[PDB]
């Protein structure tokens, strides 16, 4: 019923098939990390930490080789392009802890912080990034160190009854991001407050990685 | 055909009506799971012991009729359902062995996730039930198997005991160290909040008390039957606990997740 | 001065308001109500290609109406045989996010992009016998969305750059930059003369560009939302948009108004893919409820659902000879629908 | 795409020679290699094949299991083994290429050659030499036993032109689909059975011998052999 | 940005310039044309199963 190359045909479509099994499972072997930065916040600073459009970062820790893509570069509209994000591993966001008092160049209304927490806002609780964790980096944070002692949180946040001292105002910065996450039962956010020199950011991503795969994991073998 | 055998013939009865739909719906979601790419060695196990399931259920109302007779019938249904009730026995033990290893090494269990891993566990626990039953049956062979002779029970019983040890022991043991790591893994990680964890050992405990209380009277009475040179009595509610076991899983696996 | 330009402007769209009030002569459901329904259109998978691992977003009939080729996120741009479901070539793109894919009118060329902004043409008929890159379109500075091909040497690219452009393959320089849009341009629709072509963007507005001249023509608008997904008639005199407030509208070239729209109370999901038939009787569009209503060109009622995939329907194209209707959807698997006698 | 070929020789009957051909150029490891020899005098005939990813293997039956045949993607190599060497076995043996894909056009090219010097399909050619002079029109016709037109619409017929002093050259495919660098002037249809090429004005290069192949079914009967005097 | 503004304006110059037929004339040829080729169309009226090359 099938001719001499028909047959060859068919069998050329098996090779073509057993390529593409074997390079899509190498896919799936590979952790791919979305980094949504803020302006002039991050994705230049910890682009470098572990190790025109689109640029595909690739490290290698512990054995697992990671993807890691600063889309921070495009300017267009984010919402007609995020789903082709939509099932990555984790969404590393990177919001500066310098821009509490500081305001937007361009707005010149409200503080660059309070756009990152409105950027924030909308890619947490997305419609496709419901079960993709976050996980959140406070960059730059040996700047905010005496910037907060010269300069008062109750710039950016005057409800915030607390001293000049760094520890209390930090885990404000920390509390004020949580709340925005609305699907708390299927996302966990794993903030980190993170220097510039320091080199547990690798670490930290690993960490925070591995809690997504044994999440995974659970809902394979039926449990979670 | 009253008191004691009406007791079990309802309970057959409801354990069946319960279990069927279930499994149906369990074999449909792991057969569509099974043909979307990159399948997990858990799935594949999970498949098998949906299919081995059904198998069971489906000779129930030869027992159940047995509860209130045909021939050679009789014989293979017997077969059948120790057969199925060892394989499923086998395959709680390479699932719980499967979310151990997913649990206690993520990165591992992601680089290394092929399928023939599973396909080969399914092969070990269905060859190490079916063969075993077959090659007793032909020795047998070369009421409804219910009395026994002098000599017929003392070549049955040191037969009942070497199967025991060999078809649940090792899947018990394997599957009571896999669930203890796996829980105590979960309790002692840093990982998600309680919503999670708390779920997730629960369900683990849930499944190991399910395996030891279901598979449990069956093998024990293998043991007070070598002991005591005599048949128990109560290997009925034993196997209408395997039975039981089998009603139940399609719940805890396949329900427990969507709900 | 800018106060008397915003004011002039505002005269001017008041002008072409009267004007297009004015040649309203009736909608068309009401000229065209003597005609009998089209009937029930019940569709079958007749095949089932299965080879992509990750989601659809692009697919593209051949000229020959036999092969398509597929654009998918694993960063595989298959070219399938769809008569007997044969992957004729597997071509590993550079860039797995790729939101477009493009069939030479000739068949020798195959045409992606996506994120990476940039479009990679690949040679088919070639003597070595595998695929490679002819050359790589560079100069958009946002997200390509939608690429085809004029011929085997000008291909026209719409980006997220506002701006559609027209390159040479040969040279590789933008010949013409079609401009004027104020947001995103998702979708292009090549004419059947060639001469013409419109592109909806994401200001919910549509415009008539002119390859040969290289400046707008006629722009329709009548959106609410983001014009996701565009077609041209048949017969080259009109053309139908599909955007997010499950409204697909149609727009005659002539009448330069919008004729009819398509919505249904039950369905709020947007359209992804819009594609006309043979005749321009089948409207088929993709909804993203996993379902491909469709909706009758000249009476609005729906006369099919195509209800068949587990996620949404990203790209649809009907074939050249209309015998076919791919429905390439994010589950990784595409149908041939098919009407059956 | 340069295929040469290596191990000819003289030999003694009975013995053992491998035969190496070497591929350069081009995609060895998506191309289907086949073994076409050539007698002297005589015609072209199918020896073996090996497939892509050495998948399939197929013999003629008057070399079955006697030849064997192999393939060295690595080294992108094809090896063909020759044993118990009789004194029929010496030919022109030939490398042919072939891809197998809808629209492909299969043995496409051909390699220099090598002299060993020690229920099928007939394919039969009305005359072995037809004089021709240039402006004029020629039509070489075959013939097949059975019909050709398999159910998928095709006819399976793979026209070739032997320069003296050449190797083998594709002139049609599937008898209506001309190959890839061949003149317009080369032209030829027909049905299952009836079999013609309607050739144009004849040119200096048009010289050669003509052979019609049949590739319905695999044991690949090549044709006579027509020539076209100048 | 004047001349931004002006070749903003510009722009509809051509556009209203553009000699608008009627609604019902262009509504006749897209009803015309549907049952011109509706014969044509294997979409509308699907072909006998002898003849589709998807079986
Ligand atoms: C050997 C031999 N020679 O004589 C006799 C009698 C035996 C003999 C037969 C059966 C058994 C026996 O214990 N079985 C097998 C069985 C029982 C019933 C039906 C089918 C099967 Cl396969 S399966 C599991 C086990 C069980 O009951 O659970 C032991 C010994
Ligand atoms: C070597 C081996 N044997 C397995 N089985 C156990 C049971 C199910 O059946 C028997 C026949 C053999 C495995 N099952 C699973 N899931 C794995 S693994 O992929 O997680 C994995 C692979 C490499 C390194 C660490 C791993 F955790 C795995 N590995």
């Amino acid at each position: 019923t099938l001719s001499a190359e028909d047959k060859a045909a068919v069998e050329r479509s098996k090779m073509i098939d057993r390529n593409l099994r074997e390079d899509g499972e190498k896919a799936a072997r590979e952790v791919k990390l979305l980094l949504l930065g803020a302006g002039e916040s991050g994705k230049n600073t910890i682009v470098k930490q572990m190790k025109t459009g689109i640029v595909e970062t690739h490290f290698t820790f512990k054995d697992l080789h990671f993807k890691m893509f600063d889309v921070g570069a495009q300017r267009s509209e984010r919402k007609k392009w995020i789903h082709c994000f939509e099932g990555v591993t984790a969404i590393i966001f990177c919001v500066a802890l310098s821009d509490y008092d500081l305001v937007l160049a361009e707005d010149e209304e409200m503080n660059r912080m309070h756009a990152s927490m409105k950027l924030f806002d909308s890619i947490c609780n997305n419609k496709w990034f419901t079960d993709t964790s976050i996980i959140l980096f406070l960059n730059k944070k040996d700047l905010f160190e005496e910037k907060i002692k010269k300069s008062p949180l109750t710039i950016c946040y005057p409800e915030y009854a607390g001293s000049n001292t760094y520890e209390e105002a930090a885990a404000y910065i920390q509390c004020q991001f949580e709340d925005l996450n609305k699907r708390k039962d299927t996302k966990e956010i794993y903030t980190h407050f993170t220097c510039s020199t320091d080199t547990k950011n690798v670490q930290f991503v690993f960490d925070a990685v591995t809690d997504v795969i044994i999440k995974n994991n659970l809902k394979d073998c039926g449990l979670f | 055909p009253d008191w004691k055998s009406s007791l079990i013939l309802m309970a057959y009865i409801i354990i069946f009506l319960t279990g069927l739909p279930a499994n149906l719906l369990a074999l449909r979601a792991f057969v569509g799971r099974i043909r979307q790419p990159q399948p997990a060695p858990v799935h594949i196990l999970l498949l098998s012991l949906t299919l081995a399931d059904l198998l069971l259920l489906l000779l129930l109302p030869f027992k159940i009729i047995e509860a209130a007779l045909p021939k050679v019938v009789c014989a293979l249904t017997s077969f059948g359902f120790y057969s199925s009730i060892y394989c499923s026995t086998w395959l709680l033990a390479g699932i719980s062995i499967e979310r151990y290893l997913g649990v206690a090494f993520p990165v591992q269990y992601k680089l290394s996730r092929r399928p023939l891993y599973g396909v080969i566990a399914a092969l070990v626990a269905w060859v190490m039930s079916f063969g075993h039953c077959t090659i007793v049956i032909i020795v047998q062979y070369l009421t409804c198997y219910e009395n026994f002779t002098d000599n017929q029970l003392d070549v049955v019983l040191p037969v009942r005991l070497e199967l025991c040890l060999v078809l649940f022991f090792i899947p018990m043991a394997v599957t009571i160290f896999c669930y203890w790591r796996f829980v105590w893994i979960m309790l002692s990680q840093p990982l998600v909040g309680a919503q999670r964890r708390r779920r997730a050992v629960g369900l683990a405990v849930v499944t190991l008390l399910n395996f030891l209380v279901c598979f449990g009277p069956y093998n024990v009475s293998h043991l007070v039957g070598y002991h005591q040179r005599k048949s128990p009595w109560w290997r009925s509610i034993a196997v209408v606990f395997s039975s039981l076991n089998a009603s139940l899983d399609p719940l805890l696996f396949y329900f427990s997740s969507s709900v | 001065e800018l106060d008397q330009l915003r004011q002039e402007a505002e005269q001017l769209k008041n002008q072409i308001r009267d004007a297009r009030k004015a040649c309203a002569d009736a909608t068309l459901s009401q000229i065209t109500n003597n005609i009998d329904p089209v009937g029930r259109i019940q569709m079958r998978t007749r095949r089932t290609l299965r080879g992509h691992l990750a989601k659809i977003y692009a697919m593209h009939w051949g000229t020959d109406s036999r092969l398509l080729v597929s654009a998918s996120q694993d960063g595989k741009l298959i070219i399938w045989d769809s008569y007997t479901t044969n992957k004729v070539h597997a071509i590993p793109l550079r860039s797995s996010w790729v939101m477009t894919c493009a069939y030479a009118p000739s068949g020798n060329y195959v045409a992606c992009g996506g994120l990476d902004n940039i479009c990679s043409i690949y040679n088919l008929k070639t003597r070595e016998g595998n695929v490679r890159v002819s050359r790589e379109l560079a100069g958009h500075t946002g997200y390509l969305s939608c690429c085809r091909f004029l011929d085997d040497n000008q291909i026209v690219t719409s980006s997220g750059d506002t701006t559609c452009a027209l390159w040479d393959i040969e040279t590789g320089q933008q010949t013409t930059t079609f401009t004027g849009h104020t947001g995103d341009v998702m979708s292009l629709s090549l004419a059947p003369d060639t001469r013409l072509f419109v592109s909806g963007a994401c200001d919910a507005s549509a415009k008539l560009w002119d390859v040969r001249e290289g400046m707008c023509r006629q722009t329709f608008t009548g959106h609410e939302s983001d014009i996701n997904a565009i077609c041209f008639f048949p017969n080259g005199n009109a053309f139908a948009t599909g955007s997010d407030d499950a409204t697909c509208r149609l727009f005659d070239l002539r009448a330069d108004q919008e004729l009819m729209t398509y919505s249904h109370d039950n369905i709020i999901c947007g359209i992804t893919s819009v594609s006309f038939s043979k005749s321009g009787r089948l409207l088929l569009a993709g909804y993203d409820d996993f379902n491909c209503n469709v909706w009758d060109a000249l009476k609005a009622d729906r006369a099919g659902v195509l209800a068949g995939h587990d996620n949404r329907v990203s790209c649809l194209g009907v074939t050249d000879d209309g015998m076919a209707v791919a429905t390439g959807s994010w589950d990784s698997f595409l149908k041939i629908w098919n009407g059956s006698s | 795409v340069q295929l040469v070929e290596s191990g000819g020789g003289l030999v003694q009957p009975g013995g053992s020679r491998k035969l190496s051909c070497s591929a350069s150029g081009f995609a060895f490891s998506s191309f289907g290699m086949h073994w076409v020899r050539q007698a002297p005098e005589k015609g072209l005939e199918w020896v073996a094949y090996i497939s892509s990813g050495s998948g399939t293997i197929y013999y003629a039956d008057t070399v079955k299991g006697r030849f064997t045949i192999s393939r060295d993607d690595p080294k992108n190599t094809l090896f063909l083994q020759m044993t118990s060497l009789r004194s029929e076995d010496t030919a022109m043996y030939y490398c042919v290429r072939s891809i197998y894909y809808y629209g492909s056009s299969p043995f496409d090219f051909w390699g220099q050659g090598t002299t060993l010097t020690v229920a099928d399909i007939v394919m039969t050619q009305a005359t072995s030499s037809v004089p021709v002079t240039p402006g004029e029109s020629v039509s070489i016709s075959c013939r097949s036993s059975k019909s050709l037109l398999h159910s998928n619409g095709n006819t399976y017929l793979y026209w070739f032109l032997q320069r003296p002093g050449q190797s083998p050259q594709l002139l049609i495919y599937r008898m209506s689909n001309l190959a890839s660098g061949v003149p317009d002037r080369f032209s030829g249809s027909g049905s299952g059975t009836a079999f013609t090429l309607t050739i144009s004005r004849l040119e200096a290069e048009d010289v050669g011998v003509y052979y019609c192949m049949q590739h319905l079914e695999y044991p690949l009967t090549f044709g006579a052999g027509t020539k076209l005097e100048l | 940005s004047i001349a931004q503004a002006r070749k903003l304006v510009e722009q509809l110059k051509m556009e209203a310039n553009i000699d608008r037929i009627k609604v019902s004339k262009a509504a006749a040829d897209l009803m015309a044309y549907c049952e011109a080729h509706a014969k044509e169309d294997p979409l509308l009226t699907p072909v006998p199963a002898s003849e589709n090359p998807f079986r």
